[PDB]
DNA sequence: TTTTTTTTTTTTTTTTTTTTTTTTTTTT
């Protein structure tokens, strides 16, 4: 079949469904009750194609044939499904004992759908694991940011209220942003922290951080010159630790590759150590 | 660029060679005598004293000791906050730029922080590691330049054998220095 | 310029007589909060630790730095650090002790010019 | 309360309009790897089997359980269990099919309590 | 003692009227609509669908299908390794007791293994064979019980003609039953 | 002496032996080879009484003794003669140094001169054949056995050997016990499996099997405790599967009839299908 | 031909802010 995700309509005839899509996203089974009191399984997963995205409901024996058979970026195709609208008025795929799903198929649509030293790091590298120390700080400071998307908010002064460009009225959260430098001995790299990972780095809360950057900017510093004193000043006392961070690499036109820490942790000694003892290893020392 | 802080023993600091650049904008850095260029140092030890303030808040100071030597810290103007963090008997890791004053070599202060005893394992772990990498390197860099000198074959010859062009430079600089 | 002689690593049992400043680590059998001394365990020995204002707790493992001190009534160690080294995992620190014995005198005897 | 419903054992050319799951046991003479179906041959016919994961061998006896799929492009199964019958005796299996035919009628009509 | 198992169709077992014993050790039975008393059965059928095995381990369960009927098979506790053992589309044999859950009957599973093709159709041959043979004897049996009912005379003309005493108290059993 | 040939078997004390019997037959004198490569002589005669036959077997220096001195009809009295199992099972005399023979002798004797259903089988039942489900696992073990006689060997703390009471110091062998059920429709029988035929059903190596009941023993167990828990917990997926076994029924005081297995086989289902047709046939089914 | 001995049974389940990287020298 040509057809795309695109094409689904709510109540189209399920013979017609004949779809292919990558997912994207699994969420967990849950239990739901019929109308006669009993309680059965229902699992939805996130798929897309060339064309757009759609959720799809396993229902029942459904779930247990195939949710754990699926992962992930695998491609699934699915056959004689029940197209419903979804509560944001979009098709959504129901497999229920009619439907079908054949994991990674023969199909031609479908082809139109770790620890790493510093010295070795690339531009655009994703999930890399660096082990460092702590060498410079470059900036701390907070923004109001929205609760869902998490972006920068624009107060109104006509209105009174927060405006977020994707979900409008909004109620906004303080979110943090910790820039830093870290260095493993092969290399430096930047890094940024943000919000509940920069707060638990710092060890001060982001209404703390809003009220010394205030305090600031009273003096005639503009909020690019309150963000580097902050770092300066007051958590200068981070430089020198050894930590773990995880993240992607991408790379600034001017300030080169920067890496966006999704979390940092404390470094596991004995796991290092034995990383240690592997290299010793291949020296010929033991 | 910013070149990486060197994890060595406090001993190999005191015992190498301070380069002085002439230029007002060239990094300093130290030749150790295994020929380990080194711009930055890395280090962990103990805090012996109880750190030196002047009382016009100048310049703080505090000593390390790793157990292979002992070097001084310091921290110039409001950098003197680096020195007031720390206290006598604390366990530390230190990060800066190699100094020389007075004919001894010292550490200007970029960090320094509380660490648990286990990173002084595996800061000896990682400098052992290290410095027999380093050394079985600059034993095959120094056949080559004995051999060829500093020459566009011996350049080849290097790269080939896993050694670093500037590894050769540094050895040359190092027989002019002795 | 008697600049300070930095700490040597040693065991409790393999003491030698010109060791003049230490590093010993164990663990504490005995504190005397009147006379300001304790009792350090390390497996290899038992030392009189005196120390002048830290007093660790009995069965804390701590590191103990301090000038050795000679006299009449034996050997006692004048503590200038004490550290809390109660999570520090001693087999890796045994581990690379005879690491560092064993390979840093050859490491420094490759150097031929 | 749509309880399973037994997979009826037919022929591929016994197939009727009312069966909806169908038990069937023949021989592969074709597989597409690409379109995730197979040609059954039992010797009484050819059927399309569109398999969702297990795809048998060419030459390999099976036995298919499935769902009869009425579509314009014809009646296709769509498989839920495929079984390797390959030492399977079939001459026997299908003398019992006839004494079942006959015996098991004939046995639920002796009943006269 | 340890009665036998006996081998039937699922629709047998599914159809049967199922017999809880109100000792807490008398063993349940079923007496099937040809007055066959069953203690434990014998089937041989597909698993239908990949088994249930609950979070908690507490239950494990698993459907097969014989092509006369559709019936689970439990396991309780440790027990639940048995549905473990098998997967969806394994041709089995299945040995256990009759139980009777919201009035639908399903096998306590004592034992599940693979089994060969021919091993099926030897069930059924099997099967079909002791169905006319069971049919055949209860047939004379019904008609002594007619005649005579349970009475001494009764038993002993059974004997005579190679019915069990016992299948005459089934037969009553099972008129008091509908 | 009341003692009949009924009564000889294989092993009994020759001080017991007494017997007469009439000669049925005599064979001729042949010469066998012993163990040093002399030649020796042997000669065998068949003698009946009231109750069976036996073979009578003069070695050696009996030939010369006896042999020409008895012929068919005459009645012979045996005394302290060892007694062998014939190659078809049955008593034989056998006549060697310490025998002895009286020829027509004095005695009041003289004038006097499978397929089975489980329902159908008795106590002391021989070579049967029962077709049947594994139905229960009741104990799984390994003990040391002396590789002769097969007999448990006792471990000598005070030598640091392993001595068997017939064969003296000797190399144990690992030996497995598999003790189950079987129900064949008709009725249900407990099964006894040994050394390699126990281990073919298991699927395990006996050394596998003893490393797990010293794992069990060690946790507290006895070694009646270890056995049975092993059977349930590594071998239930053993039952439910069809097996033919063939041995011998012998009655436990308490335990009930226990068929000790020689061997065990799978079910040859065109061989047990023809069987059925033949009963269906009796049925007036074909 | 073998080890060691007490047979079986009921009941339990649902992606962000905002953007110009680094560097020397100063010490009671
Ligand atoms: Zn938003
Ligand atoms: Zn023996």
């Amino acid at each position: 079949s040509l057809m795309r995700i695109s094409e689904l309509y709510p109540g189209m005839d399920p013979r017609e469904v004949n779809v292919v899509g990558r997912v994207l996203k699994k969420y967990p089974p849950r239990e739901y009750t019929r109308k006669d009191g009993s309680v059965g399984r229902v699992a939805s997963l996130i798929i897309y194609d060339d064309s757009g995205r759609a959720r799809v409901v396993l229902w029942d024996a459904k779930v247990s044939e195939y949710y754990n058979k699926i992962e992930v970026g695998d491609v699934i195709k699915v056959l004689d499904a029940q197209v419903k609208e979804s509560l944001s008025g979009l098709p959504e795929l129901h497999i229920n004992f009619r439907a079908r799903i054949i994991l990674n198929p023969d199909d031609p649509r479908v082809e139109m759908i770790t620890r790493k030293k510093i010295k070795d790091i690339e531009a655009g590298d994703r999930f890399v694991e660096v082990r460092g120390t702590i060498a410079k700080v470059y900036r701390v400071l907070t923004y109001d940011a929205c609760p869902e998307c998490k972006k920068k908010v624009d107060y109104d002064e006509g209105l009174g209220v927060w405006i977020c460009p994707e979900h409008g009225e909004v109620q906004p959260i303080k979110m943090t942003i910790l820039d830093f430098g870290l260095d493993d001995g092969t290399g430096y790299i930047r890094v940024t922290l943000f919000g509940d990972d920069a707060e638990e780095l710092l060890g001060v809360s982001p209404e703390e951080i809003a009220e010394k950057i205030k305090e600031l900017e009273e003096s005639g510093l503009t909020t690019k010159e309150a963000a580097r004193k902050l770092a300066e000043d007051e958590f200068y006392n981070i430089i020198g630790r050894e930590i773990v961070v995880r993240g992607n690499v991408i790379e600034d036109r001017f300030l080169g590759l920067i890496l966006r820490a999704s979390s940092w942790e404390d470094v596991d000694y004995r796991r290092e150590i034995e990383r240690i003892k592997e290299e010793l290893e291949k020296l010929g020392v033991m | 660029k910013r070149m990486p802080a060197t994890r060595l023993y406090i001993k190999d600091i005191l015992e190498g060679y301070f380069v002085k650049s002439e230029g007002d904008f060239e990094p300093n850095y130290l030749i150790t005598k295994y020929a380990r260029k080194v711009y930055r140092a890395k280090i962990v030890g103990t805090v012996v004293r109880e750190p030196l303030i002047a009382e016009d808040e100048t310049y703080g100071k505090f000593q390390v000791d790793d157990g292979t030597g002992v070097i001084w810290v310091l921290g110039f103007r409001d950098d003197t906050k680096f020195a007031k963090l720390v206290r006598k008997g604390d366990l530390v890791q230190v990060i800066g730029k190699i100094a020389e004053w007075r004919d001894d070599k010292q550490i200007l202060v970029e960090g320094v922080s509380k660490v648990h005893p286990n990173m002084w394992i595996l800061h000896r772990y990682e400098t052992l590691k290290e410095k027999i990498e380093h050394i079985k390197k600059a034993k095959i860099a120094l056949e080559i330049y004995n051999q060829y000198g500093i020459t566009a074959k011996s350049k080849v010859i290097a790269k080939n054998k896993g050694i670093e062009e500037e590894l050769l430079e540094v050895i040359d600089e190092l027989y002019g220095i002795m | 310029v008697r600049r300070r002689k930095p700490a040597v690593e040693r065991k409790i049992s393999e003491i030698r007589e010109e060791d003049t400043r230490v590093s010993l680590i164990g663990r504490v059998i005995k504190v005397d909060k009147m006379d300001y001394m304790f009792w350090l365990d390390d497996g290899t020995g038992v030392a009189i630790i005196e120390s002048e204002s830290d007093l660790p707790k009995v069965g804390q493992v701590v590191r103990v730095i301090g000038r050795i001190i000679r006299n009449e009534e034996g050997i006692h160690i004048y503590a200038e650090v004490i550290q809390d080294f109660s999570d520090a995992d001693l087999e890796a620190l045994e581990e690379i002790r005879e690491l560092e014995r064993k390979l840093l005198p050859r490491l420094e005897g490759e150097i031929v010019w």
